């Protein structure tokens, strides 16, 4: 809808065009923009799908050409990419799992249920930590007060 | 107690209850009929003997089984 | 590492020994300990509730 | 954080499902603003306002609307009338099942040689249960300075 | 979302989640009174692609 | 060590063709087989309780 | 009679009964199913070629842009079996079709082709099966099971009961078509018949018979008898034919004969119709009262008015008589209908039929399938039409035809493919004949209706949704279709129709992972018959119709067979002798018996063919020529079984086994347990794993050979001969004279498979059992595997049990094993990991797998080489360092005091990080094999390059010792050649072996022949040395490995867990028993010679639990160790051969009839010799299922020992060395070892992980987290007053993030306190009933 009525504001007859097939560019290059721009969940930019759509030829073309299927160093001389941007565009260009998805391995459980927290502190260290005070502490109150102050402060 | 014996357990009940229904349903006692309660024939007494107190003919007994065959 | 049970609890927790795996917890507090030596004890509770 | 994006190991990414609706949501509140600055014929305004009535009503139960919104799989999106629900929303899955540190479990057996008020029990789940205890009474009588 | 808790397929059902009901009251009459009124007046449509 | 009674296929209706033999005796082929339909109803009803 | 590779010892087998067709191939239904899913075949039918031909030729938009097939061929695979588990493919193969696009002239009716591109395209990789029909998905060996479906056809279904609440049933008939739309036909209980299409409205079930072009006359002529009425010269005379009347109300007295033959008002007994039939009525007058109810058929118009008088199927009345009657009505056609039989169904379904003629029931038709749409003539003709009547939208496949004849009752077993006038006819009428009385339904459980697909079936199908889904994008490139430019593969793509087959073949709820700890176990996993999955009927939808056994299983299904818990007899295991019908049925074998006479001849029957014999009983005396020795034996016919007549039987059992599986026909004296807890002893059976030292079983039921050897553990000789080089790697026979090859003969080869991960982590191990220069008969078993001993299978060991209480170290259902039984490493069972450590590619930098570690002195890298991977043969334990990894992590961010201590130190904290892969707690075995991976970007580092080094010098080696002998070979042919016209036979070998080919002769033929032989030589060396080329770059290429992995590092640890309390023990009879005391063996009870019983039972298992099999099996045990012993002592005193061959030879003839007999007077010295070792440790003992050892043959093979006949003895107490009372028993029990071993259960968890977005345990390792504290036990918290310990159970040790901390430090501070706070749980509840419109808040006071 909204490239059509951009079509319409840049339409003109004095080039005697058929409106119809005008506009049906303008609608397909805004759905393309729009399909490439928000629809993958973590937005990849336009180069970036239009390397990743060449990358899906070319795949297809080669894995009928080669019987089995390529390798990216294949795919590094079919296409002509530096055999590392290969390796990561192949990385990217992946969708994420859903969360909830069912690992109905178990009584009923949840692919989310089972990626573990990396960043808590273990209570072993909090209790360390705590305890590394109180003996830096007393250490600390074992000098001078000029002593104490100054290492304190620095 | 195990997932066998408890099986076991609930065998016996079903057993059970269908023998005690199928008892049930025999009637081995009742005064005796001479004649039909349906058609209004005579219940020849060698059939009377084989079941003391039959409330019916064959032919009426016969035909009370099959409709209920049908269940209704 | 077998829980070695009672025998006469078996009857209460409605448990054989054909591979059953009962589960132990630990009681932190002080009142948790009170609680799970004064209330549910094994030997406090040995008449039935029904 | 109540709806991730994880780094899963290998690039691939394990989000949960919130994200994408409010995605959704976002996009076409978006667009319909996009229409407004324009002022579209009112059928497209009109079918506008009509997919971001369907997104916020998604968002929030994903059902009384007649027919889910699935994502990428055959399987219909959770959403936020259905994390709260439910045997596995918070309520019953996760505000009284939940599991417990300082458990364990085993095989039970025999054991005729107690008194009824003693269970027996392994080494070895006790020294893996009783860790802040053996550690508290290992650093009161000076058996190790430090806690590690 | 009416009375009804089905809505089927089999008739039964044993035992297994056996003798289940729940009151539901100020929801049936509401929901009887969506049946009569649909049908009564006209179809509605459904969805947005179709309106 | 009697005769074990009457199978009751799962139906309910109870089959009319007894076990003439026991446990300690053998069963052969029909009575084992009819034994069969009461006890996977045992199993089939303390799976579901 | 014995192979000399039989003779290492002959089990002593009873069962009379001889047997007449020895057991099918184990795994045919897998092996034939595949077999005919992959293979070319000239003929349209099942195979892949069906499924072409279906899809194709296919064609562009009415265009002629064609596409059309040539055919297509299975290119072999890259990787072998075995490379394909090791690495990690999907074992597959290159599939290959000969599309061909051609493409006709615009302006081209049927014109000369313009156009003909060729060429072969592909398209997926169709996963080839191995040997033993099992895939190789990712690496683990998997194994789809066989389904089973609704054959599509008729079905009468009943529903009986609970609708209507009245008590009365309705009878639902369904014409289910393998495509196309259904046809349900259904009584309502005001007894109408109701037609329905496709789950739609009801209807009146008269439309469609008048959409049929019917009209009403016909319709009840085709749905009644008839019964006429006349007016001869007085009032409405009758017909009447004596079984018209039987038992019935009468409105008239019966008159004829001017006598009264029956007086009114009784019911008409059946004498009363034998009377009459002695009487030949005709006729008899009765008044109107009689009429003026009936039910007038044809249609009836005055004759000189032409006006409708009574009209189609009303009910006449007097007046209604005389209507008719004075304008020339003679003949009154009624219908003759009844309550009983004959009762009005189509009538009165003709009252409710609105619609009159073929145009008004065509119209409600149209209407009824598609609302608002308008009717129309050629609309409604087309619509029914194409209903149910033409080959585009309705095709009944042959296997439904053949059902619909069947059940009907009709001769021909395949006709049309779709309706037709005749077949919804007799569908209805058999539907009537179900209700008025006649006829029976089928329930569903009947395996006529249960049609089983397998793995080729269910592989067709899925690639046949792969073809459909992509002729969609052919159509569509064909749309823009170019005459001379897309070549036929541009069209195609693979990645749709691979992707769909490898979803079917790794993501399905058959294909699923093969149980391999026990042969057993795989080959009743192979064997599986299931309900579930895609196309069947699910738990919940289905339901309990199904989870039963229906009286036609017998030998089609095992009875006692289906694992207990939430879904039983839905998988239900397919019976020992049974096969797959043609169409696809189950069917299993009979002999045919003749006039009297039990001929050889095997006849397959299926399910729907068995009712309609009368089938004999296996245990059925025959008297040396198949006559009956009786004149009446068992029988069953229609379900029911009962005595019948010597000549009525037309079938007789093959034998006595086929009603149970290969599961639970391995166990002893079956015929003496409760079907429960044989069920539970199959199902305990298939899971014992294979132990260290595979004994044998001291009682087994003549089954277990074959178990064991049509299953894949054991390596069966391919050719026998005398074997030359028996190593513990490899065996190599040499081939017979009579079965070697004329060109290039050779010898066999056959490398054992060592060592290798299960996918239960078991040992599966294969050992040797022919010793040097020994003679083989082809079909032998060379190689145990785990758990067979010299080819039979051993699942667990036997060790002598006895039967009493002993201080209730066994109170419920406990065992108390002694540790004699634990010194001797004879549960000692072995268990082996494959733990990984991978090396992944994080953006700040790559993992590396440096074995320079921070914080780990030398005292744990000691083990380590100079790159990280433990040495090969590291006793490593729980915790040790096996693949030293190191991660890149920067932002150091120390903090206070700390700080202070780095300043004080100097200790710089690196930006390394510690993540190597250390061994799971509680391990403590031998790295016995590290395999390497990399991605062919990064160095091989030292380690990976001498792995290398040593698989490319084992691959030589091997290849080497390979071409030696196929050179060979060809030296041999030339020689053969040489022997013709120039032979010079002793002076052609003294030379060396090369100077050979260099040798003149004649110029004959033989000398050309001499020439192609050079030529094949040298050939053969440059292909092996190409192959060793190809082997060499297959070792020394890089990997395909994960996207964003460097280099994966596998470490396989073996275990060895020997025994202990915890470790379920169970016997074959399904007693469990978790083992409680290992206990000294002085402690142990010893009867009265010394010796100490081992294991330690408890009677009180036995009668309340009906398995006195195990009791019967103890007796025998005993008195087969008592057979054992004797002739221990007659070998270790040692005799002479005679006193042995005297005492075993009567050891087998052993009294009552048997199909045994040995005739030990044939074996030589030297083998009677090595046959009494073999048997010293216990004289194996046979019993075959249902034909067992009569107890009088036990007591007698007791009294062939010196034990008591009684089976008893006294047991001296081995504490308190006095007699325990009343002797006890004793005897040889066959224990398993269920692998439930207590060192994979225990558990426990202090303070481990966490989870993301709920805060809660979750730990992994052995679900390294607590116990589901779940809602019940907070009942039972509640429920004591306990308050605190319920808070402390779930707000500080489970989700309140700082509670926990808190906690912990008080637990470390001797502060037993708890700070609680409140739950995340809720937290995230508040959040989330936030994130709605909902202010939830929390007042403060
Ligand atoms: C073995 C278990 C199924 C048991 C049946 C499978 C099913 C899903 C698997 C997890 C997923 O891979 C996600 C995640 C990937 C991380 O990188 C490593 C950890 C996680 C938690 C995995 C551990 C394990 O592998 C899981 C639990
Ligand atoms: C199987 C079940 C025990 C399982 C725990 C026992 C407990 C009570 C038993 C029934 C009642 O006694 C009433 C009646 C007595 C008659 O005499 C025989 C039939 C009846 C129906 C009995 C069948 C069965 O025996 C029952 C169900
Ligand atoms: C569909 C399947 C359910 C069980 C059947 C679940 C369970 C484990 C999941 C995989 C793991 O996360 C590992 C791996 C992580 C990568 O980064 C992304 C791909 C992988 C292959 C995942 C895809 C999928 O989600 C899996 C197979
Ligand atoms: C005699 C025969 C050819 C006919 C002339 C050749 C062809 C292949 C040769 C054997 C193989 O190498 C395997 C084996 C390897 C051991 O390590 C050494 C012994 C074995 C038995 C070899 C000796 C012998 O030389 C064989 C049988
Ligand atoms: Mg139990
Ligand atoms: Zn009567």
């Amino acid at each position: 809808n909204i490239g059509l009525m951009k079509a319409v504001d840049k339409f003109e007859y004095r080039r005697g065009y058929k409106f119809s097939t005008y506009a049906t560019w303008w609608i397909r290059q805004a759905i393309t923009r729009s399909i490439a721009d928000q629809a993958r969940t973590i937005r990849i930019p336009v180069h970036m799908i239009e390397t990743i759509n060449k990358l899906n030829r070319i795949s297809r073309q080669m894995l009928q050409e080669m019987g089995r299927e390529p390798t990216p160093e294949e795919l590094a001389e079919r296409m002509l990419m530096p055999e590392d941007k290969i390796r990561k565009v192949l990385k990217i260009a992946k969708e994420p799992i859903s969360m909830e998805t069912p690992i109905g391995d178990d009584e009923d459980s949840h692919l989310g249920d089972f990626i573990e927290d990396t960043t808590l502190e273990l209570p072993l260290d909090s209790a360390t930590t705590e305890s590394l005070r109180a003996a830096t502490h007393d250490v600390l109150a074992g000098l001078t007060a000029r002593e104490a102050k100054v290492l304190r402060m620095r | 107690s195990d997932e066998a014996d408890e099986a076991y357990s609930v065998t016996e009940q079903l057993t059970m209850t269908g023998i005690n229904r199928i008892r049930q349903k025999i009637n081995a006692h009742g005064i005796p009929v001479y004649l039909c309660e349906a058609c209004g024939n005579p219940i020849p007494e060698a059939r009377r003997k084989i079941f003391p107190g039959v409330t019916l003919c064959v032919e009426c007994q016969a035909y009370q089984e099959r409709q209920r065959k049908h269940y209704a | 590492k077998a829980i070695q049970l009672h025998p006469l609890v078996c009857a209460a927790y409605n448990a054989d020994f054909d591979g059953d795996q009962m589960a132990v917890h630990v009681p932190l507090t002080l009142e948790a300990q009170l609680e799970a030596r004064a209330l549910m004890m094994s030997t406090n509770n040995i008449l039935s509730p029904a | 954080d109540l709806r991730p994006l994880v780094p899963l190991d290998g690039g691939r990414f394990a989000t949960s499902d919130l994200n994408d609706l409010y995605r959704r949501v976002i996009n076409r509140n978006n667009r319909l603003k996009r229409l407004l600055d324009l002022a579209a014929p009112d059928i497209i305004v009109r079918n506008e306002k009509r997919m971001l009535q369907e997104a916020v009503d998604a968002l929030l139960d994903n059902g009384r609307r007649g027919r889910a919104i699935t994502g990428s799989n055959k399987r219909p999106l959770k959403s936020l009338a259905d994390m709260i629900k439910g045997k596995q929303g918070r309520f019953r899955q996760n505000l009284l099942g939940k599991r417990v540190d300082y458990s364990g479990r085993s095989v039970i057996t025999v054991g005729p040689y107690l008194r009824l008020h003693q269970c027996g029990l392994p080494k070895k789940m006790a020294l893996e249960l009783f860790k802040p205890f053996i550690y508290g009474k290992l650093e009161l009588r000076g058996l190790a300075t430090t806690i590690k | 979302d009416m009375g009804i808790q089905v809505m089927e397929e089999a008739p039964d059902a044993d035992d297994l989640m056996l003798a289940e009901n729940t009151a539901d009251e100020d929801a049936a009459e509401a929901a009887a009174q969506v049946l009569s009124s649909v049908e009564s007046e006209i179809g509605r449509t459904t969805d947005p692609v179709r309106m | 060590a009697g005769m074990r009674g009457l199978m009751a296929k799962p139906d309910g209706s109870i089959i009319e063709t007894p076990i003439t033999a026991n446990f300690r005796e053998g069963l052969n082929v029909l009575q084992y087989f009819i034994s069969t339909h009461g006890a996977r109803k045992g199993l089939a009803d303390t799976a579901l309780k | 009679v014995y192979s000399y590779t039989e003779k290492k010892r002959i089990r002593k087998d009873f069962g009379k009964r001889p047997q007449v067709l020895d057991v099918p191939y184990l795994l045919s239904i897998q092996l034939d199913s595949f077999q005919k899913f992959i293979e070319q075949d000239p003929e349209g039918q099942y195979g892949l070629e069906a499924a072409f031909r279906s899809v194709f030729p296919i064609q562009s938009y009415s265009g002629n842009s064609e596409l059309q097939y040539v055919s297509y061929r299975l290119g072999e695979p890259v990787f072998d079996v075995q490379e394909c588990q090791i690495r990690g493919v999907t074992y597959s193969a290159p599939l290959r079709v000969k599309l061909r696009l051609v493409i006709y002239e615009r302006e081209a009716p049927e014109g000369t082709v313009k156009d003909i591109k060729e060429q072969e395209v592909y398209m997926g990789e169709i996963p080839l099966m191995t040997d033993n029909g099992t895939f190789v998905i990712n690496g683990t060996e998997r194994v789809i099971v066989s389904q089973l479906h609704r054959s599509p056809g008729v079905f009468f279904d009943s529903d009986k009961g609970k609708t209507h609440s009245s008590g009365k049933v309705l009878y639902n008939a369904r014409i289910i078509p393998y495509r196309g739309s259904w046809l349900d036909f259904e009584f309502d209980p005001k007894d109408n018949l109701f037609v329905r299409i496709d789950r739609r409205r009801k209807l009146p079930a008269t439309i469609i018979l008048r959409a049929l072009n019917y009209t009403t006359e016909q319709i009840l002529d085709l749905f009644f008898e008839k019964v006429i009425f006349e007016i001869r010269d007085n009032k409405l005379q009758m017909e009447l034919v004596p079984e018209r009347l039987r038992g019935e109300t009468a409105s008239f007295d019966i008159e004829a004969n001017g006598k009264v033959y029956v007086e009114k008002g009784r019911r008409i007994t059946a004498r009363h119709i034998r009377q009459l039939e002695k009487d030949d009525v005709k006729l008899i007058e009765v008044p109107v009262e009689y009429i003026a109810g009936k039910v007038v058929a044809k249609d009836y118009i005055d004759e000189s008015t032409g006006e409708l008088i009574c009209a189609a199927n009303m009910e006449l009345s007097l007046d209604l008589l005389a209507k008719l009657s004075q304008s020339g009505h003679k003949r009154i056609e009624t219908l003759f209908t009844n309550d009983l039989d004959h009762g009005p169904y189509i009538s009165e379904t003709l009252r409710v039929d609105p619609t009159n003629d073929r145009l008004s029931a065509l119209v409600e038709i149209y209407r009824m399938m598609r609302p608002g749409e308008p009717p129309t003539r050629e609309a409604a003709e087309s619509l029914f039409e194409n209903l149910f009547f033409s080959e585009d939208r309705y095709d009944l496949s042959a296997v439904g035809r053949m059902k619909f004849n069947r059940s009907l009752l009709r001769e021909e077993i395949e006709g049309s493919g779709i309706l037709s006038k005749d077949d919804i006819i007799d569908v209805m009428k058999k539907l009537i004949d179900i209700r008025n009385g006649k006829g029976e339904v089928d329930d569903i459980d009947h395996l006529g209706n249960r049609r089983i697909r397998s793995v080729g079936e269910m592989a067709e199908n899925q690639f046949r949704v792969g073809l459909v889904r992509v002729e969609r994008a052919v159509k569509e490139r064909l749309s823009l279709g170019d005459l001379d430019t897309l070549m036929p593969q541009d069209m195609i793509n693979a990645k749709p129709i691979s992707a769909a087959v490898k979803e079917f073949f790794g993501s399905s709820q058959l294909s699923q992972f093969m149980d391999q700890n026990n042969p057993l176990s795989e080959i009743t996993h192979k064997r599986r018959i299931s309900a579930l999955g895609p196309g069947g009927l699910t738990r919940e939808r289905a339901g309990f119709e199904v989870r039963d056994v229906h009286p036609t299983h017998y030998g089609r299904v095992c009875p006692i067979e289906t694992p207990e818990g939430p879904n039983i007899g839905l998988i239900n295991s397919l019976s020992v002798y049974a096969q797959t019908n043609e169409y696809g049925f189950l069917e299993t074998p009979y002999r045919k018996v003749t006039d009297g006479v039990v001929t050889d001849e095997i006849h397959y029957l299926s399910a729907i063919e068995e009712g309609n014999y009368v089938i004999a009983q296996a245990n059925s005396n025959l008297d040396e020529e198949g006559h009956f020795v009786e004149d009446l034996v068992t029988c069953r016919s229609k379900g029911e079984s009962s005595l019948f007549s010597r000549d009525q039987v037309d079938y007789m059992d093959v034998s006595t086994q086929q009603v149970v599986s290969v599961g639970a026909s391995l166990i002893p004296f079956l015929e003496h347990d409760d079907a429960n807890r044989a069920l539970m002893g199959a199902n305990m059976q298939r899971q014992a794993v294979p132990t260290l030292r595979a004994d044998k079983p001291l009682v087994g039921t003549g089954m277990e050979r074959a178990v064991a050897v049509d299953s894949g553990v054991t390596a069966v000789a391919k050719r026998g001969g005398v074997v030359q080089y028996v190593d513990a790697s490899r065996i190599v026979i040499k081939v017979n004279e009579d079965e070697m090859y004329p060109g290039e003969a050779g010898i066999d080869i056959y490398n054992l498979t060592k060592y290798t991960r299960s996918n239960q982590n078991t040992c599966i191990n294969q050992m040797p059992c022919v010793s040097l220069g020994e003679p083989v008969e082809r079909g032998d078993v060379l190689a145990d595997g785990p758990s067979t001993d010299l080819g039979e299978l051993a699942l667990g060991q036997n060790m002598r049990v006895a039967f009493m209480p002993w201080n209730g170290y066994n109170f419920e259902d406990s065992i108390l094993v002694s540790e004699r039984v634990v010194q001797e490493d004879r549960f000692t069972t072995i268990h082996i990991q494959e733990l990984a450590c991978v090396s992944r590619d994080t953006k700040l930098g790559p993992e590396e797998i440096t074995a320079d570690i921070p914080n780990v002195g030398e005292a744990a890298l000691s083990k380590l080489d100079e790159s990280g991977i433990v040495y090969i043969g590291a006793e490593v334990t729980g915790g040790d360092i096996l693949v030293g990894k190191v991660t890149p992590k920067g932002e150091t961010q120390l903090t206070p005091e700390e700080k202070l201590l780095r300043a004080i130190f100097g200790e710089k904290a690196s930006d390394v990080k510690d993540s190597s892969l250390r061994v799971p707690n509680g391990v403590s075995g031998t790295v016995i094999d590290v395999q390497v991976f990399t991605r062919d970007g990064v160095e091989k580092d030292k380690r990976a390059l001498e792995i290398e080094e040593m698989q490319l010098k084992q691959a030589k080696k091997d290849l080497s010792e390979e071409l030696q002998i196929l050179e060979a070979g060809l030296f041999s042919r030339i020689r053969a050649v040489l022997v013709a016209g120039g032979v010079e036979a002793e002076k052609l070998d003294k030379l060396p072996r090369d100077r050979w080919l260099e040798l003149g002769l004649t110029d004959e033929e033989k000398q050309n022949q001499l020439e192609q032989l050079a030529e094949q030589y040298d050939e053969l060396k440059h292909e092996f040395e190409k192959k060793l080329e190809a082997k060499r770059r297959k070792i020394t290429q890089g990997d395909d490995l994960a996207p964003g992995v460097l280099k994966i590092v596998k470490v396989y640890l073996a275990v060895k867990r020997r025994i202990q309390p915890g470790d379920k023990m169970a016997g074959r009879h399904g007693n469990k028993g978790v083992i409680s005391k290992i206990n000294p063996i002085e402690d142990m009870p010893y009867d009265e010679n010394g010796t100490p019983v081992d294991i330690v039972l408890n009677p009180l298992g036995v009668p309340s639990r009906m398995n006195i099999g195990q009791i019967l099996e103890t007796h025998l045990g005993m008195a087969a160790k008592g057979i054992g012993d004797k002739i221990n002592a007659m070998l270790k005193q040692q005799q002479e051969v005679a006193k042995l061959r005297e005492f075993i030879q009567r050891a087998y003839d052993l009294g009552a009839d048997v199909r045994q007999k040995v005739d030990l007077s044939t074996f030589s010295d030297e083998e009677v010799m090595r046959l009494a070792e073999n048997l010293r440790k216990g004289m194996p003992i046979a019993t075959p299922v249902f034909d067992g050892a009569k107890e009088a043959e036990i007591k007698e093979l007791l009294k062939l020992g010196d034990l008591p006949t009684s089976g008893q003895i006294r047991l001296y107490d081995g504490r308190t060395g006095e007699q325990f009372e009343r002797p006890v028993t004793v005897g040889y029990m066959y224990m398993l070892k269920l692998n439930h071993l207590v060192d994979d259960k225990m558990h426990a968890r202090s303070t481990g992980s966490y989870s993301l977005v709920t805060q809660q345990p979750l730990g992994g390792k052995a679900q390294f987290g607590g116990q589901r504290f779940g809602e019940m036990e907070v009942w039972a918290l509640e429920a004591y007053g306990a308050a605190y310990t319920l808070q402390e159970m779930l707000t500080v040790k489970s989700d309140d993030v700082n509670g926990r901390t808190k906690m912990y430090k008080n637990i470390v501070d001797g502060n037993h306190q708890m700070e609680p706070g409140m739950p995340e749980s809720f937290n995230v509840l508040l959040k989330e009933i936030r994130s709605l419109g909902i202010n939830i808040e929390l007042e403060d006071e």
